[PDB]
């Protein structure tokens, strides 16, 4: 699953977690199996 | 206040929504103990202090 978010919201993308990104558009299962991988993209996605 | 001095508001006789604070971009932490910040709106207390 591939997408962009503001850096403050990276902590919402987990099993069990809650917030506007975790509720309203990207919810993980509360027993998720897998990895969440992220890096800053300020060199590509900012203008 | 200075951290040696720290004032203490007592909150009483009133209604509050805690989700307004929990969804705010203002805060660098929100760590909760003995209650969860998602649950506070469903639950209530004799005094609250800040």
């Amino acid at each position: 699953d591939s997408f962009v978010i503001r850096g403050d919201e990276v902590r919402q993308i987990a099993p069990g977690q809650t917030g506007k990104i975790a509720d309203y558009n990207y919810k993980l299962p509360d027993d998720f199996t897998g990895c969440v991988i992220a890096w800053n993209s300020n060199n590509l996605d900012s203008k | 206040a200075s951290v040696y001095a720290w004032n203490r508001k007592r909150i009483s006789n009133c209604v509050a929504d805690y989700s307004v604070l929990y969804n705010s971009a203002s805060f660098s932490t929100f760590k909760c103990y003995g209650v969860s910040p998602t649950k506070l709106n469903d639950l209530c207390f004799t005094n609250v202090y800040a």
